[PDB]
């Protein structure tokens, strides 16, 4: 039986996105963070177009569609950037975009060196675990469905069924074989990898929120869409109204 | 979130 789910994921996977960073200016806090915010804005456009093409996604209430996107973009973009870093520079640097690659100096200058280190460990996991492109696509799709309000969504029922289905699809393409233990071990590793994305996203969420607050004082520009989500949705996560869905406790 | 809504509505 010819697969379909994976055909779709591979087909809709977003292409290359540039930050628009001018690599001629010195590496300053203001210049680096302003370019990261622009990349986030451009990437948010692809995240939306991508999500809309995902199987079952349009069957969610429009407001729930907005919500999962507003809540999970950080995790999605970090996971993807870790994959690019792993495949383009063997996780040696953070490959945010072709025109915005962070080396050690930029990690320090960004004032988020610790968070960059944690992102680099994430990227390296793709190597340590030997994550296949298929496993990567399925895990990334599941991240879209990994954060919701504690009060639930407008149509929680359908969301829970869609989430379930994306889990079964992940289970189906895990790299294993005559050895049920290997498959069991593999699923454990992948669920653990997905969970580890959340604490990273949370640090970045805290950082960007604080940055937005003092943006005028540190000369960091926030595009319209990022400004809006960072000032309305991100606080709901930081205040505990919206929480990640973990596999493990 | 007007801009986000527009990106979702446009083409579907
Ligand atoms: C999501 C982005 C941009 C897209 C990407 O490849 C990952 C990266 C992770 C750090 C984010 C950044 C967008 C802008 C943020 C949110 C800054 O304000 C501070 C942390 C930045």
């Amino acid at each position: 039986s010819q697969p379909i789910f994976l055909n779709v994921l591979e087909a809709i996977e977003p292409g290359v996105v540039c930050a628009g960073h001018d690599n001629n200016q010195p590496d300053s806090f203001a210049a680096l963070l302003s370019s990261l915010n622009e990349l986030g804005e451009r990437q948010l456009v692809h995240v939306v177009k991508w999500a809309k093409a995902l199987p079952g996604f349009r069957n969610l209430h429009v407001d729930d569609q907005m919500a999962v996107i507003q809540y999970s973009w950080m995790g999605l973009m970090v996971f993807a950037m870790g994959w690019r870093s792993f495949t383009n520079v063997n996780s040696r640097m953070l490959y945010f975009a072709p025109d915005l690659v962070f080396n050690e100096y930029r990690m320090h200058k960004s004032r988020m060196y610790s968070q960059c280190v944690r992102m680099r460990h994430l990227s390296q996991e793709f190597g340590w675990l030997q994550i296949t492109p298929q496993e990567f696509l399925c895990m990334k799709a599941l991240l879209l469905f990994s954060i919701i309000p504690v009060d639930g969504l407008k149509n929680q029922k359908f969301f829970d069924e869609l989430r379930m289905n994306y889990i079964k699809e992940l289970d189906r393409i895990i790299a294993c074989k005559k050895n049920p233990t290997s498959c069991s071990r593999r699923f454990y590793q992948l669920t653990k990898l997905l969970d580890s994305v959340q604490p990273i996203a949370r640090e970045l969420h805290q950082f960007t929120f604080d940055l937005l607050i003092k943006s005028h004082m540190v000369s960091v520009d926030f595009p319209e869409m990022m400004a809006e989500i960072i000032s309305v949705q991100v606080p709901k996560i930081l205040s505990g109204k919206v929480k990640p869905i973990y596999f493990h406790t | 979130n007007a801009l986000l809504r527009y990106l979702l509505d446009r083409d579907d």
